[PDB]
């Protein structure tokens, strides 16, 4: 996460972090259920084995109720590829259940027509994870979030060298230097409804790292719910 | 409608629904510590 801030205890309970054979994060996820993680289908690429550590707000230091899970079933989308970054989602099934605790948590999954209407409209979410803060710098040790406006589809378009589908959608600012960054994929978009926290959004990916003319890039959830519910039933 | 104050829902829409881990009251009641969607606390 590039400008933001980190999230206090409690704050951004929903994340999982993807850690690779060497122990190190390299993309985020998010809590579901106790037996399932939301997180992107590109990540599933970017590791040879990798397994779910939750609770974790530090990467230098051991906090109280950090937890490693194994993934016992990984559900990836099989439309997606890299050619188009279409479909940028998967649902992990954990080995052993998570125990919630403060800093643990799932994020609620909206109902579909109700989310395009009452989701989708709000003015801004909230992107949270490890990532890099800054474009060619390296990781953050601190988990952080960032509150991050919707940008409207058109506008994203004109300002993207990709195709942006309609499985995604775009948030974030034009010049400010804020947005979320590489490690960051696969993380939480949750958009607050009233006093609860709804995932909305898989960070997907962007041109760079809070470029100038350029929007950070989500798997769009909504698009998904039937996906998920059916992933979460297998 | 849903399409004016949500229906007075809490969370989904008239008929009312909630995120598992809730109750219907119009309002949505954690049916225990760590309901989907809150942050935590102490
Ligand atoms: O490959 C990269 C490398 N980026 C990723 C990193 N940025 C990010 O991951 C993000 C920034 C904002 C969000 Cl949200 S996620 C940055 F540090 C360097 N970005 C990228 C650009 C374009 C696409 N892309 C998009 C559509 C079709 C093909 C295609 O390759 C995928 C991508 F992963
Ligand atoms: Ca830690
Ligand atoms: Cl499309
Ligand atoms: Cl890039
Ligand atoms: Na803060
Ligand atoms: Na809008
Ligand atoms: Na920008």
């Amino acid at each position: 996460i590039v400008g933001g801030q980190e999230c206090k205890d409690g704050e951004c309970p929903w994340q999982a972090l993807l850690i690779n054979e060497e122990n190190e994060g390299f993309c985020g996820g998010t809590i579901l259920s106790e037996f399932y993680i939301l997180t992107a289908a590109h990540c599933l690429y970017q590791a040879k084995r990798f397994k779910v550590r939750v609770g974790d707000r530090n990467t230098e230091q051991e906090e109280g109720g950090e937890a490693v899970h194994e993934v016992e079933v990984v559900i990836k989308h099989n439309r997606f590829t890299k050619e188009t970054y279409d479909f940028d989602i998967a649902v992990l099934r954990l080995k052993t259940p998570i125990t919630f605790r403060m800093n643990v948590a799932p994020a609620c999954l909206p109902e579909r027509d109700w989310a395009e209407s009452t989701l989708m409209t709000q003015k801004t979410g909230i992107v949270s994870g490890f990532g890099r803060t800054h474009e060619k710098g390296e990781q953050s040790t601190r988990l952080k979030m960032l509150e991050v406006p919707y940008v409207d589809r058109n506008s994203c378009k004109l300002s993207s060298s990709f195709i942006i589908t309609q499985n995604m959608f775009c948030a974030g600012y034009d010049t400010k230097q804020e947005d979320a960054c590489q490690g960051d994929s696969g993380g939480p978009h949750v958009t607050r409804f009233k006093d609860t926290y709804f995932v909305t959004g898989i960070v997907s990916w962007g041109e760079g790292c809070a470029r100038k003319g350029k929007y950070g890039i989500y798997t769009k959830v909504t698009a998904f719910l039937k996906w998920i519910d059916r992933s979460m039933k297998t | 409608l849903c399409s004016l104050d949500n229906g007075d829902c809490d969370q989904f829409c008239v008929v009312c629904s909630c995120a598992r881990g809730y109750t219907l009251a119009k309002a949505c009641i954690p049916t225990g510590p760590y309901p989907c969607g809150k942050q935590t606390l102490e």
